[PDB]
Parts: structure tokens; C-alpha cells; sequence
DNA sequence: TCAATATCCACCTGCAGATTCTACCAAAAGTGTATTTGGAAACTGCTCCATCAAAAGGCATGTTCAGCTGAATTCAGCTGAACATGCCTTTTGATGGAGCAGTTTCCAAATACACTTTTGGTAGAATCTGCAGGTGGATATTGAT
DNA sequence: ATCAATATCCACCTGCAGATTCTACCAAAAGTGTATTTGGAAACTGCTCCATCAAAAGGCATGTTCAGCTGAATTCAGCTGAACATGCCTTTTGATGGAGCAGTTTCCAAATACACTTTTGGTAGAATCTGCAGGTGGATATTGA
């Protein structure tokens, strides 16, 4: 069938928000919001191995990308999500 | 009786237009408007509800935003009124003329 | 049918938009630049339609226009 | 046993994977990307979330709807910035009229 | 050492046969394989995308063709699609 | 084997159709390839530059010259409706700009 | 007399002789340091391919030509000749620049 | 190696003058030449700064041609005649 | 300042459309098992990126000096705003179908693989020639009278 | 209208950079033969997208009045454009290290590949509940006086 981030955006929803909920309209929001970021990423991951001639996507590369796409701040934190959740990944 | 000067009603629209989200053009009207169009593109064409729907909103928060740059432009200009001029300026700095 | 669009409802979207007084003429300018919009986007939308062999436009088809025009919309599938 | 939650991600990561691999991105894809990518996209999704969050209850409102999301991002520079070419359907515009236009 | 491809000999060609009389300084050979690079990324992407948002897992002409409609304007367009209909038929007549 | 023949001679045209292929294949546009796309693309590159080389040729005459530079790219570019709109987000290196005066800005 | 051109003649001769030409207007050396002190205050130990630096330079000619252009409408709009910073802001503000 | 400061003045009042006269400028106030820097300086900075990120994820120490054109390019600002 | 008109702002109130919630199934997603292979080390070869020297002269810096442009001030002719006044579409529902996106399943045609052959295309070299950079007069354009 | 001052053209020259053309080799593009899908058939099946009325309100289309905004005209205090004297520092040209990019060659740690083996995310109907939309009632805000 059609398969969205909705169940998943909604869990995080909990998270920082337990008392509050989100209309379906919002739900859609959110979606093509996931969506449109991974896009950004994945495609400038996609160009930065290009570049350098690689023929492999890696946790590195997808960083270089959150660097290049999002702007100061935003860009710290998710790197330090990212690297947090490798790490605790390869454990 | 009793009038309100001349711009007093405006900012109160301005007010609550800028506080609400609902779409601002009749919603018949832009089908037929839309439907119209695409005719001359390819004939006999369904629409789903929902694509006429993301139109109207493209269309809708497209002509707002123009009508955000064009204010600019005449006040720029010393102005307080917009005018054609101030349309054509801003879609050309936007690269759009 | 670009006379549908009325003058008052012109003047709804201005108003989001802040402006406080508009001269007489805006209103036929404005047509004019909707329609150039709307025939760019569906030229574009009744194009990804054509192409997917199919004859109903979807939502899908305006949302991948309006990405490729640069007016990306949040909500109708991406 | 699921990979997001070795991770310590609420956001599916083996699906971030399948995409990544069925994107034509590259020709391959290593293991922690799909974590990595999955652990960004969810902390974006917190940061919005908890702006519109408080946006909902600034106008006493336990439902985030579009609207709400308009305010936090355009009322935040940096997700402003990121989002500054995209149009969240049924948002609205943040009230903002130009001083010269206030009367007296 | 290693080698490094480009359009240059086709670009050259090409100009041969609409100005006989003209050369071309390497600075501008530069600009039209930079063009050529370009447009190609852009047909391709385009191609890439209109594939993929149709659950198609291979490039035919046939999207290269949609792309081509969607990336160029007018005239353009309608040119570019004749001669790659032209090079096709004719590609696959033998 | 058998009379070697190019895929470009086969497709009459100039452009390379082997090389725009590997382009394609190692590009990841997608996971198979169809053997016209790449003879429609090439063919579309090679009427592209035909185009912006005939205009940009003419520039060059004009300005006496027989030899294409950048700036007789930018005339031709810049000259033209859709190849400025094609290009209108590209800057082409020492080509400058159209000579172009605003009216008000003249002698009255 | 000794002669002496109007106001505006010598201006309108610099833009008739610059738009007909293309040579890069700013200057080299200068244009080389300003690009290895921003970039230093990024990153140190930095070095750069001399094809690097021309160019960042055609590129910030090319976007500072044609922000003038729209600068020059803005300043013309106001019913101006003379282009002023506010005209400049307007223009980066409609450009969705800084906004 | 000498410390590099205030090399922003290095764009000189003529240059950015000839700059405004090949974008068809005729008469310029005086406080267009300290925003023209700044705004220069701006723009600058956001492409060095992607051109050298591009760099570093290369593991080198030289910020090539590619860099900068690449870094353009993602700037919406794509230039021809570097790419090679 | 005063009196009053029409506009907001509120705390309540209550269905109702849109949300959490229930209870089962396939299409992933997680597992062992080789099978491969991309691309960090390890070195070197050898571009080409800093630095330096030394010599001009193009071009930046500062000043004068005053033309004419940006900015106040006025002023009044119209253009748009505010407002009833009617009246014609847009809106809101329920069909009732008919058009058609989605599967199913099928294979003939169209790729992807593999493994050699056969050359078109990329360095360098050697060879070739537009035109940059100078000059000296025909217009041409400006600005004072 | 007229000069005369000064800024353009407009050919005419000729050696250099830089183009072009000439050669020698591989890195690729071409053949062939062999598995592997791809995805365009024709037949059906439930959406869901039009065409059909209805009936209202709304919301839009029409004058009326006149408030106050936008130009037009006038004035003038400098700001910013020429022109000129000075001489600084960017340009030009080699001449060198070596810093560090690319090539070539190893191999492992890290991806595919593949059959299974659970599991989770979706979908189609159960139970609710966050607010929209209305309401008297109470200050506001805006205006004419
Ligand atoms: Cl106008
Ligand atoms: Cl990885
Ligand atoms: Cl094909
Ligand atoms: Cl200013
Ligand atoms: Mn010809
Ligand atoms: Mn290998
Ligand atoms: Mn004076
Ligand atoms: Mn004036
Ligand atoms: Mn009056
Ligand atoms: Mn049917
Ligand atoms: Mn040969
Ligand atoms: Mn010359
Ligand atoms: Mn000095
Ligand atoms: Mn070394
Ligand atoms: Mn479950
Ligand atoms: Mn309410």
C-alpha cells in the first residue's frame, strides 16, 4: 500500500509533546517535510561521492551533506545526533 | 451615519486576512479557471480534487508573497498605493520578467 | 474565465499580503500574471500526466510541477 | 532487535536504508549512513515539533495544525532559512504590516 | 599519467559544419563543454526523476524525451525532440 | 568480427553515443538504460551546441573575427529568448554584459 | 578654457566603454588576499589552485554586475539616478537574499 | 607569512565604480561603496565556505577549481569555464 | 473632552467531523552464509602552489570646485476607500454512473553480463596563423558662445 | 549656428602566443553468445471524478461621496562628478624548492547476494473529544463635535 513517516513522526511527537496531538493536514506537513529533506541529503551525498569518485554512500558523506544543507546551528545538533546514534549503532 | 476614514477598514482586513489561512479566491471560479487552461494542453482531461486543491494554494500563497514585494516596491517608491509598475519591478528582480 | 477571479477576491490576497491601498489597474495586472503562473505549472503538471499514460491530473503531477518550477508544496504527497 | 533501536532512533532506519539504496544515489551504501541520515531527519522532525508545539499552546490549542507549523518555522531564522522556498499548505502569513502604513 | 575526457573534438565538429570558415579560443571550448556537461546533468536528472516517480526502473528515450519537454522552451524543445526522434528511428532502423 | 560501426555513425550523428551511454550507466539515473536513450540524448546535445555555435559564430562575424570567444557566446546567449532563459541562472566566464543604457539615464 | 565635460558625460562613456567589455574590474593581487583571509578565518593551512582564485573572482564580478542592474531599477523606480544603499537592500530583500 | 587583515578595503572605491558602470550604473552616492563590501563580503564568505567544505571531505589541503565551481553551483550561481 | 457607533474580547456551551483506538495479514526488515570488492595504507612520480627579486607605469588616493540632483514644501485634481443596495453565482449536498487508475499474468523484446577484438580519442609534439597592441589620421560628439 | 577640444572609430601592420594539425597509444566502445528481466499485452474491478439538479444565502457588482494620496512645480543646500597632481603598489617575468596531488599496487574490513524467519507497518472498521461557531455582555477604538 502507501507507506509514510506519519507512525514515526507521531512517536517523536510524544516525545516532546506528550499533551499534544496533530491534525492530519499537519500529519501531511510533516511527511512532505521528511520527505524533502532526505531528498537534500541523499542527493548531495549522491554528488559528494560522485566528486570523489566513489561508488559507496557512508555515514560520512551524509554528513558532509547536513553540513552543506543546513544552516549553523541546525547543522551542529544533527551532526551530533548523527554521529551519536552511529556510535551508539556500532556498539 | 457613521463612515470610517479612507484605509481604517484596510488595516482591519489586512488584520484579518494576515490571522486566518482559508483560501482567498472563490473556489469554483478557479476550477473552471484551471480546467480551462489545461484544455489547451491536452483535451478531456479528470482533475483529482486534490491536485485543483494544491493549485489554488501554489497559486494563492504565490500571488500573496508577490503582493508582500510589490507593497516594498511602493513604498519605495514614497508610495502607499501599488501599481502596476510595482509588480513589474518585483518580478523582474526576481527573474521572473 | 480569468474574470472569475474578482476584483474583491484580489484584494482578500493583497491584504494577506499588507498592502493598504490599490490603484485600479491592479487588478487586471494581477490576471495576467496569475494566468502565466497557472499555464506554467500545468503545462508542467499535465506533462508528468501525459507521460504516466494516464488522463486524470493527480495531485502527485502538480506537487513534482511545482517542485520543478522552484514553488515546492508542503502537504499533497510531498 | 530493529536497527533504529540499536541506533536508539525512533525513526525507521532499515527503511532509510531501502531508500537510500533504491534512490540511485550511489551504487552502494554503507552501514551507519541509513543510522545517521534516520538520526537528522528525526531531530528536525523534534525541532519543528516542539515549535509547533508551543505554537499551539500560545493560542491555547492542544493540536498542532498547519498554521502552528507556519508560525515556528517562519518565526525561526534558521528553519526559516532551510524552508525558505517551500510553501506549507493552509499556513497562512505571519502578521506583519509596514510602520508607514499604521495610521496617525 | 592519466587522461582527461571532454566534447572538445565533437563541439569542434559541429562547428565545422554551420561556420566552415570559424575557430573557437580553448577559454570558450571551455564554456561549451561546461554546456554540454550541464544540459546533460539536467536531461538526465530530469530523466532520472520522471523514472523513478513512475516505479520504471530503466531510462528509455521515451523519458529522455518528457525531459527534454520539461527543461527546454518553446521552439527549442519542439527542435531538440525532432532530432532525437530522427537519431532514434534512424538508430534503430539498422 | 564483423564491420566495426559506431553507434553515432549508426545514429547519424557527431556527438558520441558510446560515451553518452557510460555517462548514463555510471551516473546513477537509474538501474537499467535503454539503448535509444542515450542516442536521443546525444542527439539533443549535439542540436543544442549546433544552435549557441551557429549564433555565437555570427556574433563573431560581426565583430570581425573568426575566432569564437566567450564574449560572442554571452551575445549569443543573452541575444536570445529561450537560450537566456535556458541559461538564465548561468554566468559565462569574460563574456560581460549586453551594452544596455536605461533610458532616464540619458542626455535629456 | 580648458575644457571641461558635463556631469554624467564621463559616466555615460564608462558604461558604454565597460559594458563592451569583459576584462575582470576588480584588482588581482588585492581580490587573491581577500579570498586567502576569508578563507583562512575558516580553515588555516589552506592553499589554492590559481584557477581557484579567477574563479571566486569572475563569480563575484558576475553577481556584483548584476546586482547593480537591479539596484539601478530600484534607484530609477524611486524616480533616482543615483543608486543609494537602501535601493541595493531592496533589491537583495525582492531577490529573496537576505530578506 | 604576514597576518592578513582588512583586505575588504582592497576592493577599492574605483573598482567597485567601474563594477556599477558595466551593470550600468551613472551616479553613485557615497555610502555605496562601504555596503558594496559588505555585501561582497557576504558573498564571499558562503561560497569559500562550501567551496572548502567541499576540500576537506576530499581530504586535501588545496581548494581546487572544482571546489568553488561545485560550491557555486549548489548556490544557485553556476559557472561555465572552470569545469575543465 | 464628550456621546455613540461599530469593533473586539471573553468565558461559556455542545454537537460533530476528524482523532485516537480495535483486531488481523503480507511486504518488509532482521538473520546466517558465502562472495566480492571498494578504497584506506604505502609509496613515489612530478605537477603546480608559495615566495622572492626587481623594475616600472597603470591606476588609486586626495583635493578642488561647482553643476545639477535629491529632498523638502505646496497644493489641488482625481483616484480609490467606505457604503449601502440589490441580485446573481458559488456552495453544499446526494446521487448515479461511467471513466479509469490499479492488478493479474504473460511472454516476446529488450537489457544486463561475460570475454575477448577492434579503434576512436587523449597526450604531447610539431606546425601554423588570428589578432593584440601600436599608430596615425578620418569622423563624431561635446560644450562654450 | 559655430567652432575647437577631445573622444572615438577605422583600417593598416606583424610577430607571438595560442590554435591546429600530426602521431602514438591504450582505455573504451564494439561484437557475440547467454541469462534475466522489463514492462507493455488484454480483461476486470472498485474507487472517485463528473454531470445533475436543487435552494440558499453569501458574496459580488453597482453607483455615491469625498478623504487624502499622488504627482506637478518650485527652490536650493550640498553631495558627488570631473580633472589634476602624486607616487604607491599591482603587474610582469622568471627561478626555486617542496608541499601534496595524483597515479599504481596491496589486501582486509565492509558491502552485496541469498534464502529463510520473524515482525512491523497498513488498512478497514470501533469509541471519542478538540474546537468551531454562537452567545449575551463588557470594554475598546474610532469619529464626529
Ligand atoms: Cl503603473
Ligand atoms: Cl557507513
Ligand atoms: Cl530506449
Ligand atoms: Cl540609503
Ligand atoms: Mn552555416
Ligand atoms: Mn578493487
Ligand atoms: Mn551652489
Ligand atoms: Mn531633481
Ligand atoms: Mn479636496
Ligand atoms: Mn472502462
Ligand atoms: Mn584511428
Ligand atoms: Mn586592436
Ligand atoms: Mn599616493
Ligand atoms: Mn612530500
Ligand atoms: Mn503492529
Ligand atoms: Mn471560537
Amino acid at each position: 500500500r502507501k507507506e509514510s513517516y506519519s507512525i514515526y513522526v507521531y512517536k517523536v511527537l510524544k516525545q516532546v509533546h506528550p499533551d499534544t496531538g496533530i491534525s492530519s493536514k499537519a500529519m501531511g506537513i510533516m511527511n512532505s517535510f521528511v520527505n524533502d529533506i532526505f531528498e537534500r541529503i541523499a542527493g548531495e551525498a549522491s554528488r559528494l561521492a560522485h566528486y570523489n569518485k566513489r561508488s559507496t554512500i557512508t555515514s560520512r558523506e551524509i554528513q558532509t551533506a547536513v553540513r552543506l544543507l543546513l544552516p549553523g546551528e541546525l547543522a551542529k545538533h544533527a551532526v551530533s545526533e548523527g554521529t551519536k546514534a552511529v556510535t551508539k549503532y556500532t556498539s | 451615519p457613521h463612515r470610517y476614514r479612507p484605509g481604517t477598514v484596510a488595516l482591519r482586513e489586512i488584520r484579518r486576512y494576515q490571522k486566518s489561512t482559508e483560501l482567498l479566491i472563490r473556489k469554483l471560479p478557479f476550477q473552471r479557471l484551471v480546467r480551462e487552461i489545461a484544455q489547451d494542453f491536452q483535451t478531456d482531461l479528470r482533475f483529482q480534487s486534490s491536485a485543483v486543491m494544491a493549485l489554488q494554494e501554489a497559486c494563492e500563497a504565490y500571488l500573496v508573497g508577490l503582493f508582500e514585494d510589490t507593497n516594498l516596491c511602493a513604498i519605495h517608491a514614497k508610495r502607499v498605493t501599488i501599481m502596476p509598475k510595482d509588480i513589474q519591478l518585483a518580478r523582474r528582480i526576481r527573474g521572473e520578467r | 474565465n480569468i474574470q472569475g477571479i474578482t476584483k474583491p477576491a484580489i484584494r482578500r490576497l493583497a491584504r494577506r499580503g499588507g498592502v493598504k491601498r490599490i490603484s485600479g489597474l491592479i487588478y487586471e495586472e494581477t490576471r495576467g500574471v496569475l494566468k502565466v503562473f497557472l499555464e506554467n505549472v500545468i503545462r508542467d503538471a499535465v506533462t508528468y500526466t501525459e507521460h504516466a499514460k494516464r488522463k486524470t491530473v493527480t495531485a502527485m503531477d502538480v506537487v513534482y510541477a511545482l517542485k520543478r518550477q522552484g514553488r515546492t508544496l508542503y502537504g499533497f504527497g510531498g | 532487535k530493529t536497527r533504529s533501536s540499536r541506533a536508539g532512533l525512533q525513526f525507521p532506519v532499515g527503511r532509510v536504508h531501502r531508500l537510500l539504496r533504491k534512490g540511485n544515489y550511489s551504487e552502494r551504501v554503507g552501514a551507519g549512513a541509513p543510522v545517521y541520515l534516520a538520526a537528522v531527519l528525526e531531530y528536525l522532525t523534534a525541532e519543528i515539533l516542539e515549535l509547533a508545539g508551543n505554537a499551539a499552546r500560545d493560542n491555547k490549542k492542544t493540536r498542532i495544525i498547519p498554521r502552528h507549523l507556519q508560525l515556528a518555522i517562519r518565526n525561526d531564522e534558521e528553519l526559516n532559512k532551510l524552508l525558505g522556498r517551500v510553501t506549507i499548505a493552509q499556513g497562512g502569513v505571519l502578521p506583519n504590516i509596514q510602520a508607514v502604513l499604521l495610521p496617525k
